[PDB]
């Protein structure tokens, strides 16, 4: 009716599972996984833009002190050089000899280029194991796409799947992951927006289409050169320059658990960990009655070729001279082989795809019902 | 036709519908079919679908007089203001758009419409609907008029109609009624109607042609000719009860009228409470008001907590711990007192 | 819909599109409307009937949410009064978005504590909260909390499993029976729970813009 199992949740391998149903056939269940990623809840408290200063045009009181006004910019600095010198080459911007003055103000603001492009850092709650489990459970065959919680159950034809809640969240997520230029990397963020100037982040940003922009960028004037006006301002390196070049490995390489970390949503497809479990509903219909199965008997497992180190491994000539013609389900009792099908043809001298990559085979199929030994040595 | 909703609402030929049970028995394809009523809204509104399209004349004019229903033939117009709805008692009706009309009536288990176009006193269907009383509030009065409360709450929107969501109509329908085809003598004949009598018979004039005319087939029985229905202007309403008789479904959008808004409500608060201090207790000493559920919480741990239909005068134990309850006893705000 | 009369005749059976969509064809119409010819055979016909299992139209207007939770994080605004400075200022109290003040560096936690009235999967209906347990996601049971399940809230895809069950009807009338099962909507909207608000240990109400508890003791 319903049977629990696992497949080992590495993308590929085919999961075998007999069904057990008094009166039908041997069910034949197998399960395989794709991109099964897991997409950790993240939460943004960073842009990570490239801060520049405006520097407005240069109040010169040319003769005269000079006023200065509050600015309201993150980098919002003003200065008043006392004496400037009005020398400009079109034409003396100051008219009197002595007693001018500078007012020099700048701002900071987030660049242009944020909206096109930013640094995003979120801190990471869990995530959920996506997966594709192709199920050949006899004549029905599909392919189930469900995130691993079991909440959303698998409606299949007939079929009840309920794959975990998961086991184990041995993932690639850190207290905190930037995602920049959409490759991913553990980094420690600093203080939500008050964090140090010439760091990975020097203009924080609070919403990444936040109307405040916090920063911690060193902005400082200079007492320009005479003549014209020159505004010196000594604002931070570029961090962000400075983090964007100059980063570090990205997470995406060196990801545990063989996972290709692709973040449009941040997630570690095929993150190749841990064995899936899934417990199946199976349909009424799919346990062929076995007062019609092909009545077999006869069960002769022959070891014919054996490669011990093989994907493809086992030859198996099992042969089964049965009574009534029909398709055998060939799901061995045994978990030191894995077996190519369950499609037996009319009984006979029957090859078989029996892979095993241990080295000194013994397995029992289950053929029909009937239940063999086969034992060899595979090659090296 | 929006403003004047008549032209999109007469675009279908508003015609009547298959009720079954209309006064202890009868019921045949009148306007006195109740197709659907449905109300979505914490006002207490019921928006019912009408199997005759009220409100369009015979022209389908915008008519305040207008009630367009069904007979025999489409044009069963009636009076739009002759129209009562009844769920216990006259229930207080807000509007008609084409086939969906629009009231509120008290709390009852079933809506009766009623309306007498041409025909002997008002004909009137009776859909059993346990229409509640389900309002929002601490208490539970139905009183508009207390100058107490002002929560949300959900209506059916009394907006002018175009629409929000449209009921779709198809298929010109066949009726099961045959009785314009009759012999003289040897001969069928078909006369024209209210009825397209396509000409549905095994040979002869029961094989082409629908009843606006008379067409004849001598050597015609009882047996041999056959009737069939047709139409024109229009697609059925849903065809809800609406046998369909159409050979197949192309829909037409009709605006369903009065589209839900979410609006404000009043809702009375009551005489408030006595609280008589004691060691760790309180009795909260209510006189009864329209009865409401009253709830006590205890602020703080693992709370004790609970809640009364209040509905009598008593004295609440409510407990007061060292780190105190929180009372919301009634409509007023959910103040919780300290110890002492 | 208007169902599919052959008066006389027998008919085909085809499947529509819906959720709930179930079609069935019952034999032995006699129509006896008063409208034109479609009671006009005296056996054989077939009325072909099929339901549709559509998502409510007020959903739009009010659905009725319910969503699993991870944890939170308080946030709260504090009036410092050092000295000459008197202010008040918010921030999130989960240690990361330290506050300037003037000449001030708030830091706020991260304070580790987990009573919190976010429940497992918890359900705002309306405002109103409930923790309790969420059906299977689109494998539900009909006749409960989550008769029509959301894969997303105007989700394109419908999972319910809602108990229509289509029943031949009686002579004259077409009357298309098809036993539905109750509404579990109005059976969890009727039969509501305690409010989130009602028994909030720590007091704290919960408010849901953003689904909180304000006010955390």
């Amino acid at each position: 009716y319903e049977h629990t199992a696992i497949i080992p949740n590495q993308v590929g391998f085919p999961y075998k599972a007999h069904v057990a149903r008094e009166g039908y056939s041997p069910l034949t269940l197998q399960m395989q996984v794709i991109e099964t990623s897991l997409e950790p809840t993240l939460n943004l408290e960073y842009i990570t833009c490239d801060y520049k200063t405006k520097v407005p045009s240069p109040y010169v009181k040319c003769c005269g002190t000079a006023e200065c006004r509050t600015q309201d910019k993150p980098e919002y600095k003003c200065a008043v050089f006392t004496g400037v010198y009005p020398f400009m080459w079109g034409g003396a911007y100051c008219f009197c000899d002595s007693e001018n003055t500078q007012m020099s103000e700048a701002y900071v603001e987030r660049a242009d280029v944020c909206k096109h492009d930013h640094a995003a850092a979120y801190r990471a709650h869990t995530a959920s194991l996506r997966a594709k489990i192709k199920v050949t459970y006899g004549t029905v065959n599909q392919t189930v796409e469900a995130y691993v919680n079991g909440d959303h159950a698998v409606t299949i034809a007939g079929t009840k799947f309920i794959f975990g809640p998961v086991s184990t969240p041995w993932t690639p997520f850190d207290t905190k992951i930037l995602v920049y230029k959409g490759e991913l990397y553990n980094q420690d963020f600093p203080r939500y927006g008050a964090g140090q100037p010439g760091r990975f982040g020097d203009i924080q940003s609070r919403t990444l289409d936040s109307r405040d922009l916090y920063a911690n960028t060193g902005l400082k004037l200079a007492r320009p050169a005479a003549g014209n006006i020159h505004v010196p301002y000594t604002q931070t390196p570029s961090g962000f320059k400075t983090w964007q070049k100059d980063r570090d490995s990205p997470l995406n390489a060196k990801a545990p658990f063989g996972c290709i970390i692709q973040t449009n949503p941040v997630r570690a497809m095929n993150c190749a960990v841990g064995n899936i479990p899934v417990s199946m509903d199976i349909a009424d219909s799919a346990f062929t009655r076995l007062t019609d199965a092909p009545v077999i008997s006869e069960l002769t497992c022959t070891v014919s070729t054996c490669t011990h180190s093989s994907d493809f491994g086992g030859i198996a000539v099992l042969s089964y001279k049965v009574e009534k013609s029909g398709r055998c389900d060939i799901h061995s009792h045994s978990n030191v082989a894995v077996l190519q099908e369950v499609s037996i043809e009319t009984e006979g001298r029957s090859v078989i795809h029996f892979s095993t990559a241990s080295a000194s085979p013994s397995f029992v199929v289950s053929v029909c019902s009937s239940r063999a030994t086969c034992t060899a040595k595979c090659e090296p | 036709s929006t403003a004047n909703h008549f032209n999109a609402y007469k675009l279908t030929r508003p015609y009547v519908a298959y009720c079954a049970d209309c006064g202890m028995g009868h019921s045949c394809h009148s306007p006195a079919m109740i197709e659907n009523i449905q109300a979505d809204a914490t006002d207490g509104t019921l928006k019912i679908q009408f199997a005759s399209q009220i409100g369009l004349t015979k022209t389908d004019t915008h008519d305040h007089t207008k009630i367009r229903y069904a007979e025999g033939h489409d044009i069963a117009e009636a009076a739009r203001s002759t129209l009562k709805v009844h769920s216990s008692s006259e229930c207080t009706v807000t509007g008609t758009m084409g086939h969906f009309i629009l009231a509120k009536c008290p709390p009852g288990e079933r809506i009766s419409v009623s309306f007498v176009d041409s025909k002997n006193e008002h004909r009137t269907c009776r859909i059993a609907y346990h229409h509640e009383q389900r309002l929002i509030g601490r208490e539970r009065f139905t009183v508009r008029p207390h100058h107490g409360i002002e929560l949300p709450c959900t209506t059916y929107q009394l907006t002018t109609a175009e629409t929000s969501e449209e009921i779709d109509m198809h298929m010109p329908p066949d009726i099961p009624d045959r009785t314009i085809l009759s012999q003289q003598s040897g001969n069928v004949k078909i006369t024209v109607n209210g009825r397209t009598v396509r000409y549905s018979s095994s040979c002869g004039s029961q094989a082409v042609g629908t009843t606006t005319t008379d067409k004849t087939i001598n050597s015609c029985t009882v047996d041999k000719c056959q009737a069939y229905v047709t139409s024109h202007t229009k697609w059925q309403f849903n065809s809800p009860f609406v046998p369909r008789r159409m050979q197949a479904e192309r829909k037409g959008k009709v605006h369903i009228p009065f589209p839900l808004i979410n609006t404000t409500c009043r809702v009375p608060l009551a005489p408030e409470a006595l609280v008589r201090s004691g060691k760790r207790e309180a009795t909260l000493s209510l006189h009864p008001i329209h009865p409401t559920l009253l709830s006590y919480r205890t602020f703080g741990a693992e709370r004790v907590f609970d809640e009364q239909w209040i509905t009598a005068q008593t004295e609440v134990t409510i407990p007061v711990p060292v780190e105190g309850v929180e009372y919301q006893w009634g409509n007023h705000k959910p103040q919780r007192f300290v110890v002492a």
